[PDB]
């Protein structure tokens, strides 16, 4: 019967304000301390406000100090959180929770949180690039070499696997370098007589590309 | 998330020494600590749990102890099986969280390694867009001390090349790194020899790998 139910999530330009709500029943509301925690692409859980069972107290995380603001109705089982200025480092799914993240479960409490609700600033595509994919062959046995040239991406990261994951005795993959450009840059290489293609994947700009270096 | 201190590092030692290994949590973390080994090429394999309990299969030669925050393991009489990487595991709170990782590796093992160098020329492919690369690696040396200076025409090149090392390989302890020299196709155009000289402690005198456009 325990229930905690997230809303008000949905698209906001960035620097403009949206508020979420949560309604709570199944317990007595006014004799727990509140959180609201989210989750954004690539990153663990981030608890983000907390506000005391009589909400005399409001802690927030540097992320969000002076921008968000938690509060609660002890009368209508309701939690808020206003968020202004909104950023893109804002987009995630936000949860409605008890508990905080010093809570001690050895067991993942984001599996009691349900779907949550989803925030999404807009603008987080524009400086998306997609990658170009290049050959690396010498100019005329297991002595030689061949490669990738990953070119001209943004942001972070690219992976690369060869032959499909098939092949991994002798890959080096390097760290990607950052171009004058703001663009970055990463090679990958293999030291016969199989074929040899790189799968190239930047999900960012959700890009697959199988280039076999002839 | 609790975070898990490891020390050493790196530890380089011989066959039949005493190794002593510790890992301190940011927080209590109780009884709910375990000691994983790891190989080249495999996952870490779990050796003790509960702090001191060891797994079964495990040598006696193994042990560990520790209670709340600072925790030890220790390898008396290391056999040639025991060098690989050890991690401290806590399973107190959730997200489960490894130590650093402590590599354990043989005293006679770093050895010189020269470099084997390759140049690659600019795809006929990136030509078309304005802009030309040349690679050159180096493969499979140490020490990580290398030196690449890029010539063409025989004339030395700054400022236009970037470069990248790979970490210490976990199977034969040697380093990696490229080099990428961006011209524009116009300079790339105005010019004949592209060479690659390289300078490494494993080679007597310097190694240069060219190539004509």
């Amino acid at each position: 019967e325990v229930q905690l139910v997230e809303s008000g999530g949905g698209v906001v330009q960035p620097g403009r304000s949206l508020r979420l709500s949560c309604a709570a029943s199944g317990f007595t509301f006014s004799s727990y301390g509140m959180h609201w925690v989210r989750q954004a692409p690539g990153k663990e859980l981030e608890w983000v406000a907390v506000i005391s069972y009589d909400g005399s107290i409001k802690y927030y995380a540097d992320s969000v100090k002076g921008r968000f603001t938690i509060s609660r109705d002890n009368s209508k089982n309701t939690l808020y959180l206003q968020m202004n200025s909104l950023r893109a480092e804002d987009t995630a799914v936000y949860y409605c929770a008890r508990t905080g993240e010093y809570s001690g479960y050895d067991t993942d409490p984001q599996y009691s949180w349900g779907q949550g609700t989803t925030v999404t600033v807009s603008g987080g595509s524009a400086s998306t690039k997609g990658p170009s994919v290049f050959p690396l062959a010498p100019c005329s046995e297991s002595t030689a070499a061949l490669g990738c040239l990953v070119k001209d991406y943004f942001p972070e990261p690219v992976t690369v696997s060869w032959n499909s994951g098939a092949l991994t005795s002798g890959v080096h993959t390097f760290p990607a370098v950052l171009q004058s450009s703001g663009l970055y840059s990463l090679s990958s290489v293999v030291t016969g007589t199989k074929t040899y293609t790189c799968n190239v994947d930047h999900k960012p700009s959700n890009t697959k590309v199988d280039k076999r270096v002839h | 998330e609790i975070v898990l201190t490891q020390s050493p590092s790196s530890l380089s030692a011989s066959v039949g020494d005493r190794v002593t290994i510790t890992c301190r949590a940011s927080q209590g973390i109780g009884d709910d600590l375990g000691w994983y080994q790891q190989k080249p090429g495999k996952a870490p394999i779990l050796l003790i749990y509960g702090t001191s309990t060891l797994q079964s299969g495990v040598p006696s030669r193994f042990s560990g102890s520790g209670s709340g925050t600072d925790f030890t393991l220790t390898i008396n009489s290391l056999q040639p099986e025991d060098f690989a990487t050890y991690y401290c595991l806590q399973d107190s709170n959730y997200p489960l969280t490894f130590g650093g990782g402590t590599r354990l590796e043989i005293k006679g093992g770093r050895t010189v390694a020269a470099p084997s160098v390759f140049i690659f020329p600019p795809s006929d492919e990136q030509l078309k867009s304005g802009t030309a690369s040349v690679v050159c690696l180096l493969n499979n040396f140490y020490p990580r001390e290398a030196k690449v200076q890029w010539k063409v025409d025989n004339a030395l090149q700054s400022g236009n090349s970037q470069e990248s090392v790979t970490e210490q390989d976990s199977k034969d302890s040697t380093y990696s790194l490229s080099s990428t020299l961006t011209l524009s196709k116009a300079d790339y155009e105005k010019h004949k020899v592209y060479a690659c000289e390289v300078t490494h402690q494993g080679l007597s005198s310097p190694v240069t790998k060219s190539f004509n456009r």
